């Protein structure tokens, strides 16, 4: 025998005892998802003990492969992800400290109480509703006076341990991590190594900064009415008048602004109550989405074990809007369905990965993973898109087939909408390039608070609402920083979202705005769409782009074609203040 | 006949003998191999399939004369959260002819060193371990496949079909046919008898 005949022996041995363990583990938590029960959490720290134990066993069996005589352009791809060094490359001494300060970041993120008061719903309804300029400050500078202070101390020590973690995995910086994902490395002809993943963002970035100038300055001419004297016409907009408490959600700045009072959005709530909807129809109406495009059913187990309902007075437990693959074909949904148009939306975007799951469906387990991590996510947003525009929801049941779309009416949909997508991408670009200056060496360890205030003016526009020192830290308090994440997959989900929707649309007879688009009874739209779902982690994520697209790179066209009404409307609006903003304005 | 009208099978394709011909074919000596297996491995049973199922455990010929019975259970069998009960083996180091049963317990020799009582590397267990749940999908339940044999030697065929029987019309000059001797003529009844041996 060889070494690439041997190799597919270790593949189905590992394939075939991964899936049995990996679905305990998985069925494990949902028992303790579905109902407060505390025997539920010992068989979640039994199933995942075992799990945790068996990886990293059979990873130490592949290590004396080598890693450059296999040559197929898939078995490849499944050795890179199995013979990685991991968090166990370091001594055994700093591999338990490390672990332990990641449970440090979180529970005091989870703790955070301003004395008492808790984050969410606690604080977030002080920094929306309010209509005051005294009232909504102290909710956001005693945030930072507390957990700015508390987790000081412990992200210092996450630079120095990450940076040699990453260097011991053949790097320069613990950056290069998060972007090894994207680098490619093996095949022939889909090369991509990291010298322009660096190049690709901030091309396009430039030419989103004039649609972005338009968007803050109606927000900032908006205030005005409710106070001129704290309000500049020509300045930022400090960061207790954003809506989140770290200025990165700006949906809840949509009930303040509002364009057109004559035609406001579509509610399909009151019509739903009428046509017998006991949180059922939802699902049947989204199964025929999937069906006359061009994509396989559904299954009869996926109507008796996934938990669609409501627990009850006799039990209880939690919903969180996530996809779950169990494997083995099982799949389940656990989202708390209720009869409004919130869960409308939001039903298409976790539907949309069940398909992802079932296009990979006869390959091994070491395949069943999408490209990249900023991959996962894309899938749902571009269902929940076409499941917004009125002309989709016309040809169903709900809403009157006497709807018409009128250009008023797009002009209140498109704002709601810029608030969320494009609303978080300035924040998310100086974020990411932020960090990545921090293990490189440009940003000192004791100059963070001098360095984030004075980039945040010249890319998103915010001040300093007060003076602080160089003690507190504002990104240490974040959901995916204390919880070690990566933001770069929330900038591609944005810029991938209007690329796969353009080529579903043109050939749907659907050209120029995308807004007005509909994906119904389209089988050309579907073929494609198939295409990069079915590959998974068996080809890089330049052949998904090429398959739906064309082309392997990004580009911010497609973004700017959605927001043309939007981009027209603002610019004949905010030309009566002021286009842009100073930076040498303080309030204080 | 009365096994393909039934309405308790899944799946019944023939390859060869047709399903509408062998009711009144004799056949000298017919075999049924009863075996269960998983939902994507029902396609890989077919006169002219490869993989790693049809080839290290149950061998097909290319050429065959008989049909393919298979049915679903996922019920008064299987379990919940996993099968421990039966294996099925993966890989093997040698081929196996068609028709022939193999219940050795041998060890798969991947690499160059010995196997065979010593494992660690490069010695894989071949025989692997069944998933029927009755929570997944469609091709992860159990099909209880039965491949009947059907062969033609010089042995005298014993296994034929029940020949369908009418009434009896005597006082007639109609048509008659008795133990292949057509003839037309009356029944009329008769008081002698014959031989019981003729």
């Amino acid at each position: 025998s060889t070494i690439e005949e041997q190799a597919k022996t270790f593949l189905d041995k590992f394939n075939h005892e991964a899936e049995d363990l990996f679905y305990q583990s998985s069925l494990a938590s949902w028992n303790y998802n579905t109902n407060i029960t505390e025997e539920n959490v010992q068989n979640m720290n039994n199933a995942g003990d075992k799990w945790s134990a068996f990886l990293k066993e059979q990873s130490t069996l592949a290590q004396m492969y080598p890693l450059q005589e296999i040559q197929n352009l898939t078995v490849k791809l499944q050795l890179q992800a199995l013979q990685q060094n991991g968090s166990s490359v370091l001594s055994e001494d700093k591999s338990k400290r490390l672990n332990t300060i990641l449970n440090t970041m979180s529970t005091i993120y989870s703790t955070g109480k301003v004395c008492c008061l808790l984050l969410e719903p606690g604080l977030n309804e002080i920094m929306a509703n309010s209509l005051d300029y005294n009232e909504r400050l102290w909710a956001w500078e005693s945030w930072r006076s507390e957990v700015g202070k508390q987790l000081r101390p412990l992200y210092e020590e996450y630079v120095v341990l990450k940076n040699e973690m990453a260097r011991a995995n053949h790097y320069e910086d613990y950056g290069d991590y998060w972007r090894g994902d994207y680098e490619v490395n093996g095949v022939d002809g889909y090369d991509y190594s990291r010298g322009q993943l660096i190049e690709d963002v901030e091309h396009t970035f430039e030419e989103i900064k004039p649609l972005y100038e338009h968007l803050h300055a109606y927000v900032r001419a908006k205030l005005m009415n409710a106070y001129p004297s704290y309000i500049s016409p020509i300045g930022c907009l400090p960061a207790h008048l954003l809506g989140d408490m770290w200025g990165r959600f700006w949906t809840n700045l949509y009930s303040l602004t509002v364009p057109f009072g004559q035609k406001p959005n579509i509610d399909v709530t009151d019509a739903m109550v009428d046509q017998a909807w006991d949180a059922q129809r939802i699902f049947k109406e989204a199964e025929k989405f999937f069906v006359s495009v061009g994509l396989p059913n559904m299954t009869q187990g996926f109507w008796e074990n996934s938990m669609l309902t409501d627990p009850g007075n006799v039990q209880k437990a939690v919903c969180h809007p996530t996809a779950w693959d169990l494997g083995k074909g099982d799949f389940r949904i656990l989202m708390c369905t209720k009869v409004t148009m919130d869960d409308f939306l939001t039903a298409h975007h976790e539907m949309g990965h069940i398909q992802y799951d079932m296009a990979y469906a006869a390959q091994p387990f070491l395949l069943r993973n999408g490209a990249n991590e900023g991959f996962h996510e894309a899938v749902g947003e571009i269902m929940s898109l076409s499941a917004a525009t009125p002309k989709h929801l016309k040809s169903i049941g709900l809403l009157s087939p006497d709807f018409q779309e009128d250009n008023e009416t797009e002009i209140n949909f498109l704002l709601k909408q810029a608030l969320t997508i494009v609303g978080t991408l300035p924040f998310t670009y100086m974020l990411e390039k932020w960090r990545w200056m921090v293990f490189k060496g440009e940003i000192p360890k004791d100059q963070w608070m001098k360095k984030w205030w004075e980039m945040k003016r010249e890319i998103v526009g915010v001040v300093e609402p007060v003076p602080h020192d160089e003690t507190y830290c504002d990104p240490a308090s974040l959901f995916h920083v204390s919880n070690d994440y990566s933001f770069i997959r929330y900038y591609t989900r944005t810029l991938y979202q209007f690329q796969f929707q353009e080529a579903l649309c043109q050939a749907a007879k659907h050209e120029g705005p995308l807004h007005k688009c509909d994906i119904s009874n389209s089988t050309e739209a579907g073929q494609k769409l198939f295409n990069m779902l079915r590959l998974g982690k068996s080809e890089p994520w330049t052949l998904a782009l090429e398959n739906v697209v064309g082309a392997k790179n990004m580009n911010v066209r497609p973004l700017l074609n959605y927001f043309e009404p939007l981009f027209t409307w603002l610019k004949d609006q905010n030309k009566n203040s002021f286009v842009g903003w100073s930076t040498d304005w303080s309030p204080y | 006949s009365v096994l393909y009208n039934s309405a308790s099978f899944s799946t019944f394709k023939c390859y060869g003998v047709s399903p509408t011909k062998l009711n009144d074919l004799c056949f000298t000596n017919v075999y049924a191999d009863s075996f269960v297996i998983r939902g994507d491995e029902v396609r890989q049973i077919a006169p002219g399939q490869t993989g790693k199922i049809a080839d290290y455990n149950y061998k097909l010929p290319d050429d065959f004369t008989g049909c393919v019975i298979a049915w679903n259970s996922n019920n008064l069998d299987s379990k919940v959260g996993g099968n421990y009960n039966y294996l099925y083996r993966l890989f093997r180091k040698s081929n196996l002819k068609p028709f022939e049963r193999d219940i050795s317990t041998e060890i798969y020799q991947a690499g160059s060193t010995p196997c065979n009582g010593v494992e660690g590397f490069n010695c894989y267990f071949p025989l692997q371990s069944y998933g029927f749940q009755p929570t997944n999908g469609v091709g992860y339940q159990p099909y209880r496949v039965v491949v009947l044999s059907f062969e033609l030697l010089h042995a005298p065929a014993t296994v034929c079909g029940p020949k369908k029987s009418t009434n009896l019309v005597k006082n007639k000059c109609v048509n008659f046919n008795f133990n292949g001797l057509t003839g037309t003529g009356v029944l009329t009844e008769s008081n002698k008898k014959f031989l019981p041996f003729q």
